[PDB]
RNA sequence: GCGGGGCCCGAAGCAUUUACUUUGAAAAAAUUAGAGUGUUCAAAGCAGGCCCGAGCCGCCUGGAUACCGCAGCUAGGAAUA
RNA sequence: UACCUGGUUGAUCCUGCCAGUAGCAUAUGCUUGUCUCAAAGAUUAAGCCAUGCAUGUCUAAGUACGCACGGCCGGUACAGUGAAACUGCGAAUGGCUCAUUAAAUCAGUUAUGGUUCCUUUGGUCGCUCGCCACUUGGAUAACUGUGGUAAUUCUAGAGCUAAUACAUGCCGACGGGCGCUGACCCCCUUCGCGGGGGGGAUGCGUGCAUUUAUCAGUGGUGACUCUAGAUAACCUCGGGCCGAUCGCACGCCCCCCGUGGCGGCGACGACCCAUUCGAACGUCUGCCCUAUCAACUUUCGAUGGUAGUCGCCGUGCCUACCAUGGUGACCACGGGUGACGGGGAAUCAGGGUUCGAUUCCGGAGAGGGAGCCUGAGAAACGGCUACCACAUCCAAGGAAG
């Protein structure tokens, strides 16, 4: 049973989550279930925690703070293409979007564009 | 013999009653109008509720009741009651199952408008009727025609 | 969860009766306001056919009515002194649909010496000068005060109302419905009405 | 029950639909319109019982998803829209333009008119009031309005609007020795001349028609529609004419014509 | 209702109100009574009917009609009560 | 077919009742070939249920970056189809049953002028005078990827990804008109005189709607505190409106110039007015058995008056202050009902008598009471949580009803 935010109770409560709160996807409009939480006090009662690194301290951990996974899935609106680029104005927006090399092993290779919005 | 006798000024809403009072308006002579309207099927407005002095938010004449929909008619039997009075409208029901009447009565209760002197026990009464006014009053008195009376020692 | 219909009445002949269903949605709860005086708070609840009530919570201001000269501006409301109805939302200060309530006149006292070219709030005279003598003088040409000085046969008041403006403050009443609309609007008392709610308010 | 409904059984439909008994259990359930549910008559059941161009409701469907149907020149795309009195339909693939009329009997008859005169319709007027800003308004017979018309037409008027155009077209004041057809009742479907409006304070006019034919029949008010002055319809005018045959009246003109 | 003409005929007064009767509106279908129809007859059903000369854009027609008490709405009748 | 026969007696004539008869509606015996329409777990038990299901849904036309399909027909906006997910609408209709319920529901009949109403339509959609506008902003899901769990339509962290989701938000129309004010009009009665105006520089405000109070009597209804217009202001930040939307067949003049100006059919959004669905609620009349149920209600609202409180709106609907009243042998109140109300069914000289749980409409309830969220529509149970009672999985931690 998750961990949430703000309930500062070292043990296991009962909330009732409505549709926005966390740690529950509900099912319908307008329905709130009471389901089971924990926490947000940590103790030795977790079977796993995450854990988010916010600043590099030593050294190359294998694996971790290397090997940059390449964003994919890049930008679509016209803002976040007109957030990265420097594209001043009058530039011709849409040849400058991010694309991706298709590399299935049974077709051939192929280049895909997004559409486009705003 | 005062109308402010409620902890509220009672007011008809409509007509304006501040309504500038200088040197011009002298105050040895004192006025103000006296708000009526007209329902509809030709029943009057009697004297006394549009010169008169009263103040009243229910009477039909001069205040927010719109009345319409049936008329009936009774008989008063009961005037206690401050602005009501109980009126017992009584008919003759009719069995098939022995071809012959029976008598069967239930009494009502309607909105004595102010406007009136004698309204006295046994009186026919002409009502009308309009939206609910209480718990058990909905009806409200229109006209009084002679009963119990014309010659009283 | 409070009923509203009348299953929960006892019937005409005084004989109790006995309810065939739930109650419905069409019952709406119904808590009390309780609008008070401080900042402005306002709550909103969605209610059948989708439309929202501004139930008030607290007020500072209103929109009150002079009505007689058709003066209708802001004022801020001071203090309630007077409630016809209950006698416990008085000493609690709690504004209602006709509860008295007391509220300055410098927002009437601006446009009445702007209008009318009268001393208003003012008693003894010598400190009048900067900008409180030049609401009537302002070099006026002939036009101007040919048609200010024939009003001054409009601009008589009654001195139990104007005695109050010497003082500051008028008492008015509240004509809207504050905790089911939103405001605290209403006209000002005047006439042989403040002179009974003046003496109401004297004996209690 | 928590809401409105949206089915309808077959036997609270109304008994001049002419529904089959066995086909089924359901009625057609008209949509929300400008003619009410027991009045109107549905596009469906007029094509698949009375014109039967059809066979199923499928059937019904796959011609108007096409879109070759204009109910008053619109081009409607639902199966179960309300249809109404002074209607003009128009299928503009082979030139059909029925009009949709109460017959002698109570029931809605299907009759051909010219392409020609199908260009309007006739609408009872209900309710003008003045609107915002110093303009009158009106309504009509069914859910139309019309937004600054000619001051002489007053209430329970008969307007014309003429379709394509949507502006008024013709009117005819409500007045006696005039003729009209009643659209409601015991006697709808029988058409007649005013004798006089007839009054009630308060409560239902009910008002006092002569036929062509010297009966005096009379409903009340709120079912009188006016196509007539003098007696010259200003629409064509099917067979019966609205005039009702007595139970002897049509056996000798039914056993006369079988032969 | 074709400032005072005549062939004018109303808005209305309903001048003790009702009880009773009479006519007219409004009274969901089904069902019961019933009108048409060789479902092969019938309970049923709302359908069916008539000629290829390929013109056969296929014609004509049914799917009626009452019964819906009591209480209200209406214009009458005024003996009896 | 307005119909009777056998029995009290040694007999006769009676009052009386028993039995016979004929229905139609349950059960059951015995028996049974064909063929056409075929009621059916309501009667006691509104008792409990293992299971498998009975509600979701893409249009050319709100969002495709799943390589999952496309010949990437090529040096880049998308040949589209599309699995999933976001949004929009539903899931409040059907369907099941009759436990409640005796002026209650319900049947007419008549209102809402005392009120709300998704969709459909028909109207309103430059009426407002005010340095991003050739389009402004932040996430989130599907997904790459690490998981915890004994377990459920359990879901946490991290990567980024759109909008008709969520916010914001102006250009142009828009030049101004209009009443309010006020240093300049002198041409007029300036002649000790006082005038009567038009012109204004100035500074405010200009709509729909909300709200308060005021003047006046286009369109109004048997009838208005109706609608419309004018005067004076507000305009709720969990804040009302004046489209930062998506397609389709493409065209007009191209003249500041090979750049900007302009057009069609749509598809959705859209406060308000009216309709349509309706719902609510009020009026009048109408119900079974019972007096071994004759007085009932009123601290505790019982009936009415003020004045508010919330409420979609009428009101004891509450509260406070008052008033002392109301209903009754014309059967109130109390209780019983193996009573859901009706349209009907059987029966039939006429009068009636009995049933109608049941397929049509209206109401009630989803184990028993109670409380709510979201929605135009719920006191929703194929929505949620609490209690009561019954009941499941479990690795004993908790899930599911």
């Amino acid at each position: 049973f998750p961990m949430k935010q703000g309930v500062l109770t070292h043990g296991r409560v009962r909330l009732l989550l409505s549709k926005g709160h966390s740690c529950y996807r509900p099912r319908r409009t307008g329905e709130r279930k009471r389901k089971s939480v924990r926490g947000c006090i940590v103790d030795a009662n977790l079977s796993v925690l995450n854990l988010v690194i916010v600043k590099k301290g030593e050294k190359d951990i294998p694996g971790l703070t290397d090997t940059t996974v390449p964003r994919r899935l890049g930008p679509k609106r016209a803002s976040r293409i007109r957030k990265l680029f420097n594209l001043s104005k009058e530039d011709d927006v849409r040849q400058y979007v991010v694309r991706k090399p298709l590399n299935k092993e049974g077709k051939k290779p192929r280049t895909k564009a997004p559409k486009i919005q705003r | 013999a005062d109308i402010q006798t409620e902890r509220a000024y009672q007011k008809q809403p409509t007509i304006f009653q501040n309504k500038k009072r200088v040197l011009l308006g002298e105050t040895g002579k004192e006025k103000l109008p006296r708000y009526y309207k007209n329902i509809g099927l030709g029943f009057k407005t009697p004297k006394e509720a549009i010169e008169g002095t009263y103040i009243d938010k229910k009477c039909p004449f001069t205040g927010n009741v719109s009345i319409r929909g049936r008329i009936l008619s009774g008989v008063v039997t009961k005037m206690k009651m401050q602005r009501t009075i109980v009126i017992r409208r009584d008919y003759l029901h009719y069995i098939r199952k022995y071809n012959r009447f029976e008598k069967r009565h239930k009494n009502m209760s309607v909105h004595l408008s102010p406007c009136f002197r004698d309204v006295q026990i046994g009186d026919i009464v002409t009502v009308g009727e309009c939206r609910p006014l209480s718990k058990t009053v909905r009806f409200n008195v229109l006209k009084v025609t002679k009963a119990a009376g014309t010659k009283k020692q | 969860g409070i009923s509203r219909d009348n299953w929960h009445k006892r019937r005409k002949t005084g004989g109790k009766r006995k309810p065939y269903h739930k109650k419905r949605k069409y019952e709406l709860g119904r808590p009390a306001a309780n609008t008070k005086i401080g900042p402005r708070r306002i709550h909103t609840v969605r209610v059948r056919g989708g439309n929202k009530k501004y139930r008030a919570l607290r007020l500072d201001v209103g929109n009150f009515s002079w009505g007689s000269e058709c003066c209708t501006r802001k004022t801020r409301i001071i203090d309630v002194v007077y409630n016809a109805s209950n006698n416990e939302l008085v000493r609690t200060k709690t504004l209602v649909k006709n509860c008295i309530v007391l509220i300055d006149s410098t927002p009437y006292r601006q446009w009445y010496e702007s209008h009318y070219a009268l001393p208003l709030g003012r008693k003894k005279g010598a400190k009048l000068t900067p900008e409180e003598e030049e609401i009537l003088n302002k070099k006026r040409s002939k036009k101007i005060q040919k048609k200010y000085d024939e009003r001054k046969k409009n601009a008589k008041i009654s001195s139990l109302l104007e005695e109050q403006f010497q003082q500051g403050k008028l008492l008015a009443c509240i004509a809207s419905r504050p905790g089911q609309c939103g405001r605290a609007d209403g006209y000002v008392l005047e006439g042989k009405e403040l002179e009974f709610y003046l003496r109401k308010i004297k004996a209690r | 029950a928590r809401g409105p409904k949206k089915h309808l059984k077959r036997v609270a439909a109304p008994k001049h639909w002419m529904l089959d008994k066995l086909t089924g259990v359901f009625a057609p359930r008209p949509s929300t319109g400008p003619h009410k549910l027991r009045e109107c008559l549905p596009l469906i059941i007029f094509l698949r019982n009375r014109l039967k161009y059809a066979l199923t409701g499928d059937e019904v469907k796959k011609i108007c998803m096409q879109r070759f149907i204009k109910i008053d020149g619109k081009v409607r795309t639902d199966i179960t829209y309300p249809a109404g009195f002074m209607d003009v339909i128009s299928i503009d693939k082979t030139g059909e333009n029925f009009r949709l009329i109460y017959d002698t009997k109570g029931r809605f008859a299907v009759h051909r008119i010219t392409p020609e005169e199908a260009k309007y319709k006739l609408c009872k007027v209900r309710k003008i009031f003045v609107g915002t800003k110093g303009i009158p308004h009106l309504v009509t017979h069914d859910a139309r309005t019309i937004r600054y018309p000619d001051p002489l037409i007053k209430v329970n008027d008969t307007i014309q609007i003429d379709l394509e155009t949507g502006k008024i077209t013709d009117f005819i004041k409500f007045d006696t020795g005039n003729l009209c057809m009643v659209t409601g009742g015991a006697n709808l479907g029988r058409i007649g001349v005013i004798t006089n409006r007839e009054r009630h304070p308060g409560s239902f006019d009910v008002v006092h028609v002569k036929d062509a034919n010297g009966n005096s029949f009379a409903t009340r008010l709120s079912n009188i529609f006016v196509i007539g002055k003098g007696n010259k319809p200003w629409i064509s005018l099917p067979r019966g004419k609205g005039i009702r045959l007595t139970i002897a009246e049509e056996r000798d003109k039914r056993l006369a014509a079988k032969q």
